[PDB]
């Protein structure tokens, strides 16, 4: 209710703004298995671009 | 001096959306003590004879 967000000074322009945030991480365990090294746990199904 | 208000519109980007700043003001009015005086000389014999 007081901040400047983008070019907008909220207090003077009589505006308010709901900031929202989250913090996320991702990892893939694409290591070795009993079968061998560098093994990928993901397969994909895709359309033809033609 | 008095402050002054304005009619304002609603806008994030245009100048007519910004609330005006203004100022009240005060000044000093002062008492300076100045002296008003007279001396009235008379002969001592005239005061004795009166």
């Amino acid at each position: 209710d007081q901040a400047t967000v983008g070019s907008i000074n909220l207090a003077e322009r009589d505006m308010i703004a709901l900031r929202l945030k989250a913090r996320f991480a991702y990892v893939l365990g694409n290591g070795a298995t009993a079968v061998g090294d560098n093994k990928t746990p993901v397969g994909a199904v895709v359309p033809d671009g033609s | 001096t008095l402050p002054g208000a304005s009619w304002v519109s609603e806008s994030a980007t245009e100048p007519e959306g910004v609330k005006p700043t203004s100022e009240a003001t005060w000044a000093d009015r002062t008492l300076v003590a100045e002296e008003v005086a007279v001396i009235i000389p008379v002969h001592e014999n005239v005061v004795d004879d009166a």
